[PDB]
């Protein structure tokens, strides 16, 4: 599976 | 409209837990790679992983 993409930033 | 391409397992309280080949509808994909979706197989909504998913 691919890697998580980071998190979302405000 | 997207289909999972991949089993996801939530790991926030705000991720949405999704089986390959569900479909979901997209709520809001402005915030960056983490996209709110909508199951329209489960009925349940949270973020996902947008590279787990194809548009259908």
């Amino acid at each position: 599976a691919p890697p998580l993409p980071p998190r979302n930033r405000p | 409209t997207f289909v999972a391409l991949y089993d996801y397992e939530s790991r926030t309280e705000e991720d949405l837990s999704f089986k390959k080949g569900e479909r979901l509808q997209i709520v809001n994909n402005t915030e960056g790679d983490w996209w709110l979706a909508h199951s329209l197989t489960t009925g349940r909504t949270g973020y996902i992983p947008s590279n787990y998913v194809a548009p259908s």
